[PDB]
């Protein structure tokens, strides 16, 4: 019912597979169930998403997709084909069903298409009446094509109430993207703002409406890719436990550096577990949350492990 | 011990809230900056902040000797930043783009 | 080809100085923008086409080297020619025509003279 | 005896074993003799120099100086200490001995001690009479301690003339450096500035009379760490070969993606081999040396090479 978990989705140098195995380990652990693959600079990912997997890469997704399996997590993969598809061409369409075919031969069951941080080119301008348009046409034809997988995911251009033209309830672009995208894909939400301070209640009610279907977060919370000299080893804070039986799931994109997501990880879990079976702070304190995480977090250190 | 990584974890809070032993630190050093019988209360100031700035590096260090250098060597460069600022500040208290820039420059921005 | 890593070497020369390709599109770029009356506006578009046309080299120069067979010598280096390949795409369409930063540290340092 | 090759002396992600081994190929192929390991942000190089390293570390550094001596590759191994370092206590420079001891017994046979961007603490006040005095005591100290290595470098303050104070002929700290500082440790100078855009015959003959011998220039011609959006793909140039018969080596610190290096190293090794037996640009040409590193890089490219 509900995607709980971590988006590795941060601009910056992308987990080596051991810290991915330990990161899957650490999330059953703590009762928590998904991992999105989302590394902005994995250039199979984004910048070279054309390109197809060479023998060695497809041999150790094969493992971290297998390891995944191992810690009863789900393991969503994402692509961004967004700074330069052609939306009407079907050799583009052929080539994300061969690169997302690939990926499913690896052991992947779960998928994403992401949309955000991305004029339309002449051709995409005959064929589609508008960008919302020609985004949903390619995602549903990919997520048919794909066997109408459970778990896909969607990320809109528009992902946060800031980035919607001109307002979020107004927006033609989520209008369309609620009307016209099948049901059974899920779409991502980062709350008010890229980096929320609080995400209200009322704030994902205003978004279900447009869009037609509860949200999965992607929480920016402890995101810090965007300043060099900024690390967040606070607590999980500003979203209430009442957002629980309004969501279809939170994935995190904590910090870059994986030690440092302790606990980012550990207080998200604490929430939770908080008020996994609601209504549609009372349960939770991110103060209380965050004596428990450095109190797990403090034996660790003492643990000798050699770089 | 636990009240290093709950200081630890109080200057590398949230972000857009410090944690309470960053955010009181800041206040009492912008108070000593905002000061010159009324006397004694700005040099016991300053002498508890200066303790408090000596305790901080003694956190600092503690930490660069733990036995788990993975966990370290992933956020020490952030430790190493603040604990050269809070050194000059108590030190304080006791007192181009290449082609595609040359190019991007001369574009409507 | 030969051609091809000339062209990409004088986009990413020395620290002060710029290759003589590089240094040529430099300068036509500046004097396009520095530029029934008089019949100079033969000269300006018959310049810009032209200069449409070197944009328009250079970015398939850009396409041919993600191609390449060493995916090794790319992956270094393609971050630098993906944000050239943006500038040059911009500069083509134009001749056509955090902020709370540092954290603690940074908050400090605000408090401090230097 | 004349030491050409790379120093890796960059901030950022420092190169991989596999890499660092591929560079040896690389060197003695064109005919290349040195590499000094200097990672600016390898913990164990300034940060953390007191920590010593453990059995997977040895293992590695031990399999890394294996390579270059097979390779005919000179490996210096460098150490940064001034940071932090209190020039007057016995248990620093026994740490330093502790740690060179275990470089050692790696199998590597020359060093080097770093007191470059580093103000002197109470006890070495008392102790040294000044800072080049600190440094020239505790680098003696080490290289006398250490068997008096063959190959003993040591990078001043004040490196460029940029950073002597109040000048280059007049400098108190290189008077000392030049005077005090044993005749078998080289030191390393990267010319008039940091990166310096030439560097003039007579520039080095004024700084050999106050340092008292002839320098090994540590090249930040091809550095690219000070701005995240430049690179540097062009040649060798602004240093005469006339330089050659003037200098007791060129380390070039190039851009920190190693596979960008090409043309820096190929034309370095040109420039070198066009006068490798000096006298007290006619012999090189930039422009040429360009020529026939992009002739030999072409065909590179041309070769499969999985990521």
């Amino acid at each position: 019912r509900f995607l709980c978990g971590v988006v590795e989705g941060f601009y910056g140098r992308p987990w080596v597979m051991e810290q991915r195995k330990e990161l899957f380990r650490r999330l059953q652990k703590w009762e928590l169930n998904t991992y999105l693959y989302a590394p902005k600079d994995d250039y199979k990912h984004r910048m070279f998403w054309r390109e197809m997997y060479s023998v060695e890469e497809a041999e150790q997704l094969m493992t971290l997709i297998s390891a995944a399996r191992e810690y009863e997590i789900e393991f969503i993969y994402a692509i961004s084909p967004g700074l330069d598809i052609t939306f009407s061409n079907p050799k583009e369409v052929s080539t994300l069903k061969r690169k997302l075919d690939q990926v499913s031969q690896f052991g992947c069951r779960s998928f994403a298409l992401l949309f955000d941080d991305i004029n339309m080119c002449a051709a995409d301008k005959e064929v589609f009446s508008s960008f919302a348009h020609a985004q949903v046409s390619i995602t549903n034809e990919i997520y048919q094509y794909l066997g109408e997988p459970e778990t896909f995911l969607f990320c809109p251009t528009e992902y946060c109430g800031t980035f919607c033209y001109p307002n979020v309830s107004q927006s033609p672009y989520l209008r369309t993207v609620g009307e016209k995208l099948l049901p059974g894909i899920e779409v991502l939400w980062t709350g008010p703002k890229v980096v929320s301070k609080e995400i209200p209640v009322e704030s994902i009610e205003e978004v279900s409406k447009i869009i037609k279907r509860a949200p999965v977060i992607w929480d920016n919370i402890h995101a810090n890719d965007y300043d060099q000299k900024r690390l967040f080893l606070g607590p999980y804070k500003g979203r209430s436990t009442e957002l629980i039986p309004r969501l279809k799931g939170v994935l995190t994109n904590p910090n870059c550096e994986f030690e440092a997501n302790y606990v980012a990880i550990h207080t998200l879990a604490t929430w939770y577990k908080s008020n996994m079976n609601g209504v549609r702070d009372v349960l939770y304190s991110p103060q209380m949350a965050l004596k428990l995480a450095l109190t797990e977090w403090l034996q660790e250190f003492g643990v000798p492990h050699q770089y | 011990t636990l009240e290093d990584l709950q200081l630890l974890a109080d200057l590398f809070y949230l972000p857009y809230e410090h944690g309470p032993k960053g955010a009181q630190m800041l206040r009492e050093f912008q108070w000593l900056r905002a000061n010159s019988e009324k006397i004694e209360e700005w040099r016991s100031r300053a002498a508890k902040f200066e303790e408090m700035c000596g305790l901080v590096m003694g956190m600092f260090t503690r930490l660069s000797n733990c036995a788990n250098r993975t966990i370290l060597y992933d956020m020490y460069s952030y430790v190493w930043d603040i604990k050269s600022i809070m050194s000059m500040v108590k030190s304080f208290v006791q007192w181009r783009g290449g082609l595609a820039g040359e190019f991007q420059r001369l574009l409507p921005i």
